[PDB]
């Protein structure tokens, strides 16, 4: 059952690794 | 059934930076960039 | 609990071979 | 009581499904925990807590009803081979001084299978279990890996008896479709004090029943029709949950190797970056 | 600055092609079978029924010069004779026809272990007398472990004029 | 890099090769764990007693919870079925539907995002540890 | 040394750009070759039948050269690839990969996911754990519904109705023979097609 | 002994990842 | 409707020639897909275990909508492909293929033949026959008469010490899992390479 | 017909495609038999109702006779082995050896043919087992 | 001379893609599971030991209102009660929880077949009283074939107020 | 004799290996055939020859030796279900008039298992077997496909007796490493006439033996040392070979279909050539 | 009936081969 | 024995449909 | 064990011409080679 | 055992179908 958190977290690292925490390197590399 | 894995969660998730940093840190040593 | 009293260890210990190695050829 | 189980189904308390006899009688409905370390070592004395909820604020009836003291019991399946730590060891009293009660096996022999005669009450709600780990090299009959651990913890009076008839901690119903015109509550001299009743069901044969002392009450007459069903009050507070788990024994020379293996990767995936871009000032030369 | 002497990386991959061997000796070791107990396993003449075969399987159930073979050590179809001297004989041949593989049967008649498939010929100790089989067989040691009739290897001297340990 | 041939629209700049001797850095590094894990936490024993028993432990893997949940979750109907089979099929039809995205930050958009950062908030909400009358303990 | 040559010269072409992690695709795959191995590695001692199964797995764990290891990995690697995979989807949906150049390499991909998930359901019940048993004695009923397209079909999983000697063999042959081929195929399609990039710009 | 360096092994190992962090040229 | 796609077009890229024998190659192959099927088709019903197996095959012939058929074919098709194959060699040697650029599509082919032959030896003893039994209880000894761990190899076939259940499972997994993949691979190599031609006449 | 553009060495003259809708004519035609043959002569189970002792025969695979023959054929030695393993290996070395003919095949140089139309006259001579007549048909 | 109207070949392959179906219905039919007879395969309560289970397995080995189930017809985990009226009862429910599949066990106590997995509830004939289970179960007919306790189907009237055949 | 077999190992004469008891006694070394049709039909009477070699030119000894007549016997495993054709059928005498002898089962019941009491001699060397084929639809206990057929045919006197002692058709050895100084051949009044012997082995205990009438002879004294082995002569001509086989029963509606399928191919692979080149005057148009 | 058209079936079937005899095309 | 009394048959009988068919379109 | 299959040998082998012929014979009908 | 001749012959059809019976369509299509 451990595994759960061994990924309910590692993956969630992805969005703050993209979603509301990264990809913007294109919505900020260029705002105008 | 929460407690046990619950710490293993944020556990790993933290380590994601843990290394990520260093990865960069090894850079202020051999020629990286800030463009 | 200590754990980091380990990561800080083992981990860096291999780091302490990494930064070292360039010192050999670059220097 | 714990014992009660082996006095009917003594080969083992754990039913083929996953439940323990406890409920085939004394039935309850409270939480329960049984946590112990991820990995434990061979030939080693280690921890094993068996937390048991409900705020001590609780105080149940009793045999005679008089709202009083509460008691906690249990049963547990440790993994095959696992036994109860040896006195001598039990590293200092730091251990000893937490759980000091009687832990007896179920069927004669099964040390991994343990009951707990001693029912501390609002005292031992942790019921710690000093447990030693077997050595699978002194005994090739013992193997490693994860192993199941199951538990069925009780409390509160029984609702069913080993005799074969209703307890106290529970509701006492009836039989009569008609408005019960009266009662019959009283008491008794010495070890007893009953609280009978008198239904009505004037609709033909006027039947009634016998509820005992213990459960409180509610309303009275002018109604109480329905169809002659449930009683006045339910005292039961019985607490029986259940948590399963598993612990691992580890061949150190088996953890070493896996580790001794990391360091190779640790180094490999390094030299693998060492060369590459970390030596590409070559095309980055023209 | 400059390159040229790109020797070093022999560790770069010299280690990599190291992480491999590590995670493999284990595996390659794996496909390599298991062992047995020098006491029991399938050595108790176990005739397929997972049974620790007892000595009374060969005596009354048999008779005088009665020839029926059991399961041999390791697996081999090893022979187990009976004594017309009441009890029984202390050995049994590796019926495994030394020529090919055909478990050569005893001759209810003249006693020459004529192989069926190519009519080889033996004696009371295996040794070949008529081709196509080139050599004897390997006997054993009968016993009474827990009443079983346990069997074992070889490398010693016998009653009359035996031979020499042609294996190792 | 860029100038005049591939007048299509598929980028080929300036990094090439030398990652395949890091992929191995990946690979390996992406192996270790299943060992660390396997050996740190081994596998499980089995059971083998009754054919018609019933283990208080049922279920599948964290990956068949939602699909599982659903199966049960809703009172009968091939709805249980369908709706679940609507996780694969229904999906294969996305590139058809949510089909546009251009220059700028073709990395986001929301009318798709939201439903995602949601059609995945429910999904977890289906990785549900049993008994549950649906929530709150 | 060269010979009847071919492209035995130029292939070192093809240029990318500095994009972190996002290996999920290849990564997912990786864990496979770990399962193909570990998995296979077991076809050598797994005795799949009514019972010579549990009593047989006990043989891999306790009593055989690193069994536990192979197994365990397989177990993790499995439930692990399935994770690495899911993220691979995120990486996708959140890039606009199928986009327009090719959305089939996506669709095929889809299939790739059913197969993958399907690998578990099967193997996942092979050791007949009480858990592994029943939870595929329940997913075997799923199809008893639908206009015979399901009713007189569910059998094609367990045998005829119940569960026992067949339900297993069907599964096994599947987990080890069927699926292990499709996934292959579709991975190829998935890759083969993949000759059309994931994005572009300035 | 390694009651704690049990996993301390695995955390001080995401290192691989850490290698894939170093990846800078200029073309 | 026709959609660009991932390109597509006249994948076929070069004419043939002027000859007739040449055919068996593909033919040999054919019979394979007959074995892959028939074969597989049985992974659903075959019981590679000591106890059963024979008692299980009786089940395929016995009933099973057409068992006898699938089986029989497989049996013939098998011993048939191996014939079609041999001739394929003649067609070759009889001409060429083993020269300068295909300096391998022949060799690989060779391997293709070992695998093929090997399919029998394994499957060929699966039925639990007396013939099928022993004749692989004899070919399992072939590798014993060897120096070094040349002896400590024959085991990699039989699994047990002599012929322990193992001998089967090793074979099976082989016949159904191992070989069925190599042959695949090499057939591909055999073909892939084959992007050539022949005929030396007027 | 032979071409002019491309004008190589070992290429493709003419006829193209339309044989793949005859290959199926092959294929099918090359199926039917394995069928019919089965029927007329199906396969079977056998006396091994639970098999175990040295049969009278043991008709080793129905082709691996030569290799088999040999195995037995010669009194011991890995020679039995080797020599047989010299059927696969020894062969792989052909294209290397009989590659003398820079052009016209070893049919021109029969020196290959003969040994073939012979290393195959022996081969059959090894498909030889049982107990029938040698001076009787 | 000319082409244009290239319709006909719908037989060219309309037949080809015919030779296929022909050689396939046979195969596809193949993977299809049969059945020899009807409701009686391992019908003799065969409790897994290939045994034609006899009636004396349920009587003294049991007692008064003793509840242990056997192997049901087709396969089902069917129930077999005992009579406190010496002999035994002439039927047995399709324990197969009508709700999901969980073989619901009898209550050593109050007698309401509470399912374990979701606490369903039944009676002395299956019928559900508390969700999640929606319906009864199917009984049978006990007997003495060769001494077995043979079991069978249903579609008739019973002692008090029974039900109606909700299958077919 | 055939019977002899069931008087010791009556469950069946076919040993688990593949040989018949015949040799565990009366041991010989001649050829033998047992051929019958590829496929036979259900509910059908058909042929089954059992040829038995050796040129009739042969004439063996006898019980008393007097070189005379020869005899042929056998046993046979027909396939499970297969029985001996019904009188009525046995299509005309064209059949009947070849094999007219007694064919009895082995263990009571086994009709597919047949022995042949009647031992014709230099007469029936074909020993034909009129055999009917079962119907696997009147009896679902009967299945199709190929089925084994095994046979063990004898002849010539026994070499071993069912009593448990040497026969005539064979050799009579001895025991003596030393030159036998004399003999002992003679005769007997009435039903008997013995031919004893007197070895020597002066090398210690002078042992000798008893060879009987029957076998001829050879050399005498001055030698005959060796180690005291074989006898003077061996008469045996016993003939026991063995051939196994198999026959197929065919569901006609199973041959039809396979045939009905040909004609499809037969047509298909045709139209498939019909079009193609046989309609390519198209590119062969420009 | 078909005691003889048993295989007469298979021989009068190499036909397929026979089709592949009408093989030719110049193009 | 007859057999050909069959090949000659069945065989040709399909032949007798073959040569016939061209007669339909060619003629 | 010879006789039986022995006829099946040359048996088939003959049929190889059996058809081969026709194959050609069908040619002196629709445009192949002369004679 | 039939099979034997079902190929000890059909295959032997190959050489007279190539060996000492055919391929020569190139050693005859051109002798000088
Ligand atoms: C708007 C954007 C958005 C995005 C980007 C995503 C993205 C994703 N969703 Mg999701 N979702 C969304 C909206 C979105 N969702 C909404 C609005 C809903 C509400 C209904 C859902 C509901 C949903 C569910 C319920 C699930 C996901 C899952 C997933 C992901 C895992 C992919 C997978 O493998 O499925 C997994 C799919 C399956 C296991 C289905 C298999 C079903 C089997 C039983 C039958 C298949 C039948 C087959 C087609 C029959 C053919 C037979 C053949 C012979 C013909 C994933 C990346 C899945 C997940 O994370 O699972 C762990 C999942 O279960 N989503
Ligand atoms: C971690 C450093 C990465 C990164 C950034 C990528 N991969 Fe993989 N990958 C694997 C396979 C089988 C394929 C299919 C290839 C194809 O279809 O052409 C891929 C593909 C990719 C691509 C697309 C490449 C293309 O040329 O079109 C990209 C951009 C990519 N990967 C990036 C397999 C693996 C692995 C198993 C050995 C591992 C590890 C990775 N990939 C890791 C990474
Ligand atoms: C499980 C093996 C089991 C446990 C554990 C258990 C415990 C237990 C306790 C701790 C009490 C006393 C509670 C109090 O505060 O008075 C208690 C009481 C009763 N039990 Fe019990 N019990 C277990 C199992 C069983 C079984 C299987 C039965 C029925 C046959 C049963 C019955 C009872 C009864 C009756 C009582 C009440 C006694 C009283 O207080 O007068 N128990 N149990
Ligand atoms: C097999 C089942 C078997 C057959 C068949 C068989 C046949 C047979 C014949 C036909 C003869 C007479 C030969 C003659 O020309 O006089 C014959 C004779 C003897 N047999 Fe026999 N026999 C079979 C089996 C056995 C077995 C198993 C034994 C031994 C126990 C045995 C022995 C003998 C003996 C002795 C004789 C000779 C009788 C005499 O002519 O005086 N046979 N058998
Ligand atoms: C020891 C043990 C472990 Br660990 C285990 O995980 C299980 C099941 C949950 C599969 C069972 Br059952 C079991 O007995
Ligand atoms: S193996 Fe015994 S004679 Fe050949
Ligand atoms: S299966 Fe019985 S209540 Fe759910």
């Amino acid at each position: 059952m451990i595994l759960g958190a061994v990924f309910y977290i590692v993956f969630i690292a992805l969005f703050f690794g993209i979603a509301v925490g990264i990809i913007f390197a294109i919505k900020s590399i260029k705002l105008i | 059934m929460t407690e046990e894995m619950l710490y293993a969660a944020l556990l790993s998730f933290g380590l994601i930076f843990v290394g990520w940093g260093l990865g960069v840190l090894l850079l202020k040593i051999q020629g990286a960039e800030k463009e | 609990i200590d754990v980091l009293g380990w990561v800080a260890l083992l981990v860096v210990f291999t780091w302490s071979i990494a930064m070292v190695v360039w010192g050999r050829n670059g220097l | 009581y714990p014992f009660w189980a082996q006095q009917t189904y003594p080969p083992t308390p754990r039913e083929p499904t996953g439940r323990i006899v406890c409920a085939n009688c004394h039935l309850a409905a409270k939480p329960a925990e049984v946590e112990v370390p991820q990995s434990v070592l061979p030939d080693t004395v280690f921890k094993a807590v068996v937390k048991i909820p409900y705020d001590t604020k609780l105080q149940q009836v009793a045999a005679d009803g008089s709202k009083v003291g509460l008691n906690v019991g249990a049963v547990l399946m440790l993994p095959e081979g696992f036994k109860i730590a040896p006195e001598e060891r039990i590293p200092e009293e730091l251990k000893k001084e937490v759980g000091d009660v009687y832990f007896q096996p179920y069927k004669e022999g099964q040390d991994n299978v343990l009951l707990v005669g001693p029912l501390p009450g609002e005292q031992y709600q942790e019921i710690v279990f000093p447990v030693l780990s077997p050595n699978p090299t002194t005994d090739k009959n013992i193997h490693f890996g994860k192993y199941a651990i199951h538990l069925g913890a009780n409390r509160g009076r029984g609702q069913i008896y080993p005799t074969g008839e209703k307890s106290n901690n529970n509701v006492f119903t009836a039989s009569a479709t008609g408005t019960i015109t009266k009662i019959a509550k009283e008491e008794d001299e010495y070890g007893n004090v009953k609280y009978q009743v008198s239904i009505q069901t004037d609709s033909g044969k006027t039947v009634v029943d016998t509820i005992p002392a213990g459960p409180e009450l509610i309303v009275s007459e002018g109604q109480a029709v329905k169809a002659g069903e449930a009683l006045t009050n339910n005292p039961n507070v019985g607490g029986f949950g259940q948590d399963d788990t598993e612990i691992v024994l580890q061949d150190p020379n088996r953890v070493k190797w896996m580790i001794a293996f990391i360091c190779l990767v640790m180094l490999a995936q390094l030299m693998l970056i060492l060369k590459k871009k970390q030596v590409e000032k070559v095309q980055a030369a023209e | 600055d400059m390159g040229r002497r790109q020797f070093m990386n022999l560790l770069a991959f010299g280690t990599v092609t190291g992480v491999a061997l590590g995670a493999l000796y284990p595996l390659v070791k794996y496909f390599i079978p298991p062992s047995g107990g020098a006491v029991g396993g399938g050595t108790t003449a176990k005739d397929k029924l997972g049974n620790n075969v007892k000595v009374s399987k060969f005596l009354e159930s048999h008779n005088a010069g009665d020839r029926v073979l059991v399961q041999g050590l390791k697996g081999d179809p090893t022979y187990i004779v009976v004594e017309s001297k009441e009890a029984i004989r202390d050995y049994g041949i590796n019926a495994v026809c030394t020529h090919l593989g055909c478990v050569v049967p005893w001759n209810a008649a003249e006693n020459k272990f004529k192989c069926p498939c190519h009519g080889s010929q033996y004696d009371e100790t295996g040794r070949v007398i008529r081709g196509p089989a080139p050599l004897s067989l390997a006997l054993c040691h009968a016993t009474v472990q827990d009443d079983n009739i346990v069997l074992t290897p070889w490398t010693e001297t016998d009653f009359r004029t035996g031979e020499k340990p042609w294996w190792v | 890099l860029a100038k005049g041939m591939g007048h299509n629209y598929y980028g080929e700049p300036a990094w090439p090769n030398d990652l395949l001797y890091v992929f191995p850095v990946v690979i390996m590094g992406t192996f270790a764990c299943i060992v660390a894990l396997s050996v740190l936490d081994p596998a499980m024993v089995g059971e083998p007693a009754n054919p018609f028993a019933t283990p208080l432990e049922i279920l599948p893997e964290w990956y068949l919870y939602p699909v599982f949940q659903i199966l049960r979750s809703l009172p009968n109907k091939l709805l249980g079925v369908l709706l679940m089979a609507s996780v694969p099929l229904g999906l294969i039809l996305v590139p058809f539907i949510e089909n546009v995205n251009k220059f700028q930050n073709p990395f986001r958009r929301p009318v798709a995002t939201t439903i995602f950062l949601f059609g995945t908030l429910v999904t977890i909400w289906l990785g549900i540890g049993a008994a549950l009358p649906l929530d709150k303990t | 040394e060269i010979q009847a040559l071919a492209d035995d010269v130029t292939s070192k072409y093809v240029p990318p750009h500095v994009n972190i992690f996002y290996c999920l695709g290849g990564i997912t795959l990786t864990c496979f070759l770990i399962q193909f191995a570990t998995g296979f590695a077991m076809t050598f001692y797994y005795k799949p039948t009514v019972t010579e199964a549990y009593a047989s797995v006990q043989y891999i764990m306790n009593e055989v050269s690193f069994g536990w290891l192979i197994r365990s990995i397989h177990r993790w690697s499995a439930s692990m690839m399935v994770l690495m995979m899911i993220l691979h989807v995120f990486r996708v949906y959140l890039t606009g990969g199928f986009k327009k150049p090719r959305e089939l390499t996506w669709i095929s991909g889809v299939i790739l996911a059913v197969i993958t998930v399907s690998f578990g359901v099967t193997g996942y019940s092979l050791p007949w754990d009480q858990v592994g048993y029943w939870a595929v004695k329940i997913v075997s009923g799923v199809p008893e519904a639908i206009p015979v397209v399901g009713v007189l079909i569910s059998d094609l999983l367990r045998g005829g109705s119940s569960v026992g000697q067949a339900t297993l063999t069907r599964y096994y042959s599947a987990h080890t023979f069927v699926l292990p081929w499709l996934i292959a195929v579709f991975m190829l399609l998935h890759f083969l097609m993949i000759r059309k990039q994931g994005i572009s710009g300035p | 002994l390694v009651l704690g360096l049990v996993f301390a092994t695995l955390g001080g190992l995401f290192y691989a990842a850490y290698q894939q962090y170093k990846r800078p040229n200029e073309l």
